[PDB]
């Protein structure tokens, strides 16, 4: 992702 | 018409009467216009006839005083040739289809009247030399 | 002319052409490269790999996977994956044919844009479009009401659908999946003294939780048992022809989808998920909805997962309530299958989004017409 | 404006489409008198006009002066009841109007007293077109096809008789026996009963007589399109599947039979369902005897007219087969089943594959296969796709036997082709069996509109006078709204997939898509259920219902293996011997097949037939107008008529013209190039060359202009003739006065 994941 | 023609014409009316009282019927008038000279149609004579009912037709009788003023209304080429050349064009027309145009269109003749007509006028091949033939009738 | 329909899981790839029956190319979603010094001067030299081709060199290869968490988080090898589809896999030339892509409901809205720009710009591909996973699930199944569970190998959500109008707060993403069973099993396997380290190490794990692993029906009374005999232990071999034993240790994986806290998610666990979903939604439509559940997807495909699933929902939900699962063989393809359906109707001619229309419009279109 | 008291006119009746009144006193330049039972009558802001007799009885009907509904309906009736002619013209189009009563006409002598013959010099007879196209492969390597249409009923067969019996003399080979005698085998096969009458034909016929390089036939080729394989699995009340099916269930006693272990028709579910299994007034129980005296003739051994028999035996059998569910998911057949049981013993297949196939659907895909159960309703639709798909194999397999006699082994020069194909149709309930009936109707009536309209424009450009005063009806907007994408066919097939689809969500899509869009598609008022389509003849209104069922074809591969694998007779391997095409929905299959028929025959120049049938009862040589009517609207006369009369419909050459009105003759009328004459005199007679134009071959007449030609022949008729009677009654008493005188 961006934020509250790592993708 | 002179008082001659008149008194001529009396005569031959008279000649007529099958009856006996110097008088014709409505039904034998245009029957002495034509004798006396006269080509009146069907349609004239029964107009000056007054369009007359079948019974005064065939037995009302009238001499020849009263017959007069009918005459006189009656009696008051080039057309007649075309015609003729309607039913012909080497000047001849032929018998059969004369024949059957004047007993089945027009004003339809008796076989009686179109024999007497047409006696003498058709030749071995049966054709008819109208401009003859209208001599003929108009003799 | 036909629509390409394709589906980019994390997984998989799954590819054909709309009307056939089943994809026509399926292979992993996996960019090889060489980790070494190549030592023989004129063998041939690939400067990557793709897919299968890495699948099989894997030994030699680092393999990285272009999406996780059902993102794109690194564009130029997925740029390749998708090369590699139509031209080698398919043996199309894109530029005649349509296309279909397929993403998880609540992803980042900027992976639409550039999953569209690619196409566009790249291939000219003449018109596009894309359709979330859990709607292709209902036309797949042949229904219009339901709850669908889908689960990936990199994203998991539950979609309630009613009569085919969706329902966006209901929606709701967990980001359990396969792949994160997969890791959890290898650090139980270092329990019993194997380590599988690498990545392609990490796909030989993958086949063993393919394989072996099993949902627990009742997790404490299995748990007891496999302390209490041999018989749910069974093996099974390395590519090398190593054997190795695996007890309790191949079903406690399936269990982390019930009980995150084993892999340290805070949520709730598909199951709570799934009747929380109910719950948000309407109590007219609630009847229909447990009359409803589509598992699909392949993290689904565990023996007695459905069983399972409807053995816990019950506990939840009103006693009287009809709770009926529904759970075709098929379901790994569901997703595939229901796209096929879906680009086949005329209805939807109306709907690709067009290479015209985009190169007026420009790529934010993809927000505005296609959701 | 003119007419005189004392003219006739027509006016609606009631029960007879018009009635023919005189008017009583003469109309003025709204309010009108009529004698007829004495009425007065009114005018909008006129009524028909009536042809002087003359013209009434003629054998071309573009002959007549004016040309309205009542000018060819009753001229059709004085044909057929008065002269007892049946076959009448219009233009190129022959009609024809059964007698159900044998003539001399169809005679040898009037064979070959047409042979050689130009199209107007004889009367009409249905050996008049077939010389003309047969003339026509003369003048012109090209191929001539000719076309059979109308309702079911009508002697679109016994016109085929007719049609070939012509070229079998006129043209040795035994073609027209073989042909004759395979009759019986396509109408068991192929026609069935419907609530208009038995013995319509389903399907349609198309037959090549075949010649070679000097015009000899060879042979014949027999090909068919169009077949209602829908018939076969689902019917309405009164309807009978095809007569074969009955006539194999009526011989259950018999003893070749008896191992096919049949029953009375009503036990089986594909006859069963009209619960009318008897034809009136004939029994079929023998008429097999009939059919297969015609097989054996044509060539069928006995081994496989027994295996003929054995697949009908087979799909009976089928139909009785029967599903229980499990769920809504699944559903299996009951563990000890008859039909089934009886349906392997007869087709030789392991029961319990069968049973395994019927249940299951698989999908498999590069790596890995699954079965699927699927539900009590996808078990049905299978089976009946299934007996849809041996059937019209089964058929398209005779007819290839019945092609492989007729063909002839010397290389073909040129063809003539016939063809038996249904006519435009109205019911008072409608369903997609007629809505494709009228698709094909609809393709068929463009063909002829255009090659019409082509041959218009060919005898202009004999001729100065251009194109453009021509205009034509068009059908395309009508056959788009069908055919074309996003159409009534196509969303058809569209809810066919959709996840669930019903004919109510079909009938919504319909009108959300065209309801208020496009000015052919109609709702009715009082229902959701149904629709309107303002073909190019009528309004005609069909239910949504039953469409979907009717529509579907899916078979399943693994269905189709099981029997195609089979050992225990030839046939039925044969018959699947041989993709997409499985997947096809009926209306699609249609289509195609529609397609296929339509550039077999946009390749050839048509001749056309129509047959309109005089009478529902049968009662011999006997007319209604209010069917009569409906026919010839259905058979686009009434259009054609129209169109020709806003057009120029009268035609005369110089001399016919010239040698019949010389009657209006006069010297200056005669001038020795007749073309001069004609022209010059006309100049004085009528108002404009816009009432009369010239070719060089032709002198052309707007419409009503013969009428007024007429009355003034017969005005200096009777002109010149009572003037001359006038004088031949003068003379001839002139004479008579002479004679008595003297
Ligand atoms: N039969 C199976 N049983 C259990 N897990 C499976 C099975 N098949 C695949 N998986 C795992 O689930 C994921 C694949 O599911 P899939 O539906 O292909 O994901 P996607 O749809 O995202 O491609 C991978 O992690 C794979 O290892
Ligand atoms: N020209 C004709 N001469 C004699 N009988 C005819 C003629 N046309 C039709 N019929 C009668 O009506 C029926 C018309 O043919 P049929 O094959 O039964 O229906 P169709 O030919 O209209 O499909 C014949 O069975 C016959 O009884
Ligand atoms: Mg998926
Ligand atoms: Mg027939």
């Amino acid at each position: 992702w961006x934020a509250x994941c790592p993708a | 018409f002179n008082k001659d023609q008149l008194e001529e014409f009396k005569e031959a009316f008279e000649l007529f009467d099958r009856v006996g009282d110097g008088k014709i019927l409505y039904s034998q008038c245009g029957d002495v216009m034509r004798a006396l000279g006269q080509n009146p149609t069907n349609a004239e004579v029964l107009k000056v006839l007054g369009n007359p009912k079948s019974d005064e037709l065939k037995s009302r009788r009238v001499d020849f005083e009263t017959f007069l003023p009918m005459l006189q209304a009656v009696a008051k080429y080039e057309d007649y040739l075309e015609g003729f050349r309607v039913f012909d064009g080497n000047g001849k027309v032929m018998g059969a289809e004369l024949r059957h145009v004047l007993t089945t269109l027009g004003e339809k003749m008796t076989e009686e009247e179109v024999e007497t007509v047409l006696a003498g006028h058709e030749d071995s091949n049966g054709c008819i030399n109208y401009e003859a033939f209208l001599k003929h009738i108009l003799s | 002319t036909t629509a390409l329909v394709c589906d980019n899981g994390s997984g998989l790839v799954k590819a054909g052409f709309a009307g056939d029956d089943a994809p026509r190319a399926v292979f992993p979603s996996i960019v090889g490269r060489p980790r070494h010094q190549g030592v023989m001067v004129g063998m041939g030299q690939k400067d990557s790999y793709v897919g299968d081709e890495a699948q099989s060199k894997r030994g030699i290869l680092t393999l990285k996977y272009p999406i996780e968490h059902g993102i794109i988080t690194n564009w130029d090898d997925m740029e390749k994956i998708w090369h590699h589809t139509f031209y080698n896999e398919l043996r199309v030339a894109p530029e005649e044919h349509p296309t279909l892509l397929t993403e998880a409901p609540l992803n980042p809205k900027a992976n639409r844009e550039k999953m569209t720009q690619i196409m566009f710009e790249t291939f000219n591909v003449p018109a596009m479009y894309v359709a979330i996973q859990a709607v292709l699930s209902l036309y797949a199944s042949g229904r219009t009401t339901g709850i669908v569970l889908d689960s990936g190998d990199g994203v998991t959500h539950n979609v309630p659908i009613y009569e085919g109008y969706a329902l966006p707060h209901a929606i709701m993403r967990l980001d359990l999946a396969g792949r994160d069973l997969t890791d959890y099993l290898m650090k139980i396997l270092t329990e019993r003294g194997y380590s599988f380290v690498t990545t392609a190490e990490r796909e030989i794990v993958r086949d063993i939780k393919e394989k072996l692993c099993y949902v627990a029906l009742d997790f404490e009374n299995e748990m007891a048992t496999a302390a209490s005999s041999s018989s749910l232990e069974k093996s099974y071999e390395l590519p090398d022809g190593q054997v190795i034993t695996i007890g309790n240790e191949r079903f406690r994986c399936p269990e982390t989808l019930f009980q995150p806290s084993f892999i340290g998610m805070e949520s709730a666990g598909i199951h709570e998920t799934t009747y929380n979903s109910i719950m948000k939604c309407d109590i007219d439509i609630r009847k229909d909805l447990y009359a409803n559940n589509v598992m699909s997807g392949g993290t689904t495909m565990y023996p007695g997962i459905a069983d399972r699933m409807q053995k816990e929902i019950t506990a939840l939900a009103p006693s009287t309530m009809k709770i009926k699962i529904i759970a075709p063989p098929e379901r790994k393809y569901s997703v595939w299958i229901g796209g096929s359906i879906l680009a086949s109707l005329s209805t939807f001619q109306q709907m690709w989004i067009t290479k015209q229309e985009y190169d007026e419009a420009g790529p934010s279109i993809v927000h505005r017409k296609c959701f | 404006e003119l007419y005189t008291k004392y003219a006739r006119v027509w006016i609606p009746d009631p029960e007879e489409v018009w009635k023919s009144a005189e008017l009583l006193k003469d109309y003025k330049p709204k309010v009108l008198q009529l004698r007829l039972k004495d009425l007065e009558y009114c005018l909008d802001p006129l009524p028909p006009l009536r042809n002087p007799d003359i013209l009434v009885g003629e054998n071309d009907l573009t002959a007549l002066s004016y040309l309205h509904e009542p000018a060819v309906l009753h001229n059709l009736k004085v044909r057929f009841i008065d002269s007892k002619l049946i076959y009448t013209y219009c233009g190129i189009v022959l009609v024809a109007i059964n007698p159900y009563e044998q003539l001399p006409i169809y005679g040898e002598d009037i064979i070959n007293a047409y042979s050689g013959q130009n199209m107007g010099d004889m009367d009409p007879h249905i050996f008049a077109v077939a010389e003309e196209a047969y003339k026509q492969m003369a003048r012109d390597e090209r191929n001539q096809s000719i076309i059979v249409s109308g309702e079911s009923g009508a002697g679109k067969t016994v016109s085929a008789k007719y049609a070939m019996r012509y070229f079998a003399t006129v043209s040795e080979a035994n073609v027209e026996e073989k042909v004759l005698a395979s009759n019986p085998i396509m109408e068991s096969i192929g026609n069935a009963k419907t609530t208009r009458n038995d013995n319509s034909s389903r399907f349609g016929k198309y037959i090549e007589i075949g010649f070679d390089k000097r015009y000899r036939i060879i042979g014949a080729n027999m090909r068919t399109y169009l077949l209602e394989k829908s018939r076969v699995v689902f019917q309405a009340e009164e309807e009978r599947n095809y007569h074969i099916f009955y006539q194999l269930c009526a011989s259950a006693a018999l003893p070749e039979f008896k191992t096919l272990r049949l029953g009375n028709a009503n036990y089986f579910h594909y006859t069963k369902q009209g619960g009318s299994p008897v034809i009136d007034g004939i029994d079929d129980a023998k008429e097999m005897v009939n059919t297969r005296q015609a097989c054996t003739l044509l060539g069928i051994s006995d081994s496989y007219q027994m295996g003929i028999f054995r697949i009908l035996a087979g799909i009976l059998h089928l139909g009785n087969v029967e599903f229980a569910s499990r769920d809504s998911d699944s559903c299996a057949i009951p563990p000890k089943h008859d039909p089934l049981t009886i349906f392997c013993d007869l087709m030789g297949v392991d029961y319990e594959e069968m049973a395994h196939w019927l249940c299951h659907r698989k999908l498999a895909t590069a790596t890995e296969t699954y079965i699927k159960p699927i539900s009590k309703l996808h078990a049905i639709n299978a089976r009946d796709a299934l007996a849809k798909h041996i059937y019209a194999n089964l058929f398209n397999w005779i007819v290839d036997h019945v092609n492989k006699a007729l063909h002839s082994t010397v290389k073909q020069h040129s063809f003539i082709g016939v063809l038996d194909i249904y006519g435009f149709e109205t019911f008072e309930i409608n369903s997609f069996e007629q809505f494709c009936i009228n698709y094909a109707n609809e393709k068929l009536q463009q063909q002829f509109n255009m090659h019409v309209f082509k041959l218009e424009q060919e005898e202009y450009m004999k001729e100065q006078i251009p194109w453009t005063l021509i205009d034509f009806y068009d059908n395309q907007p009508c056959i788009n709204l069908i055919e074309a994408k996003m159409g009534v066919l196509d969303l058809l097939d569209e809810e066919c997939k959709m996840p669930k689809g019903s004919d109510d969500t079909w009938a919504q899509k319909l009108y959300n898509t065209h309801l208020n869009k496009c000015a052919l598609f109609e709702k009715p008022r009082l229902s959701n259920k149904a629709f309107i389509i303002k073909h190019f003849a009528d309004k005609v209104e069909y239910q949504c219902e039953g469409f979907l069922e009717k529509n579907k074809d899916t078979v399943y591969e693994e269905q189709i293996k099981v029997l195609k694998s089979s050992k225990k007779f030839k046939l039925l391997p044969e018959l699947f011997q041989d993709s997409k095409e499985h997947k096809k929905t009926v209306g699609h299959q249609f289509r195609n097949s529609l397609h296929l028929l339509m550039e077999t025959l946009n390749a050839t120049t048509p001749h056309y037939v129509r047959c309109i049938k005089p009478n529902d009862f049968k009662f011999p040589f006997t007319f209604d107008e209010k069917r009569a009517v409906q026919q010839l609207r259905a058979c686009g006369v009434l259009e054609t008529i129209r169109i020709s009369a806003a057009g120029f419909p009268s035609r005369w050459t110089y001399q016919e013209f010239f040698s019949r009105y010389r009657v209006l003759m006069k010297q200056k009328d005669v001038l020795s190039d007749r073309k001069q004459t004609c022209k010059n005199v006309l100049e004085k007679l009528i108002l404009d060359k816009d009432k009369y134009q010239f070719g060089k071959t032709k002198i052309f007449f707007r419409a009503g202009q013969v009428a007024y030609l007429e009355k003034i022949r017969a005005d200096k008729l009777r002109a010149a003739c009572i003037r001359i009677q006038k004088t031949i009654r003068g003379w001839l008493m002139r004479k008579k006065y002479m004679r008595m005188r003297r």
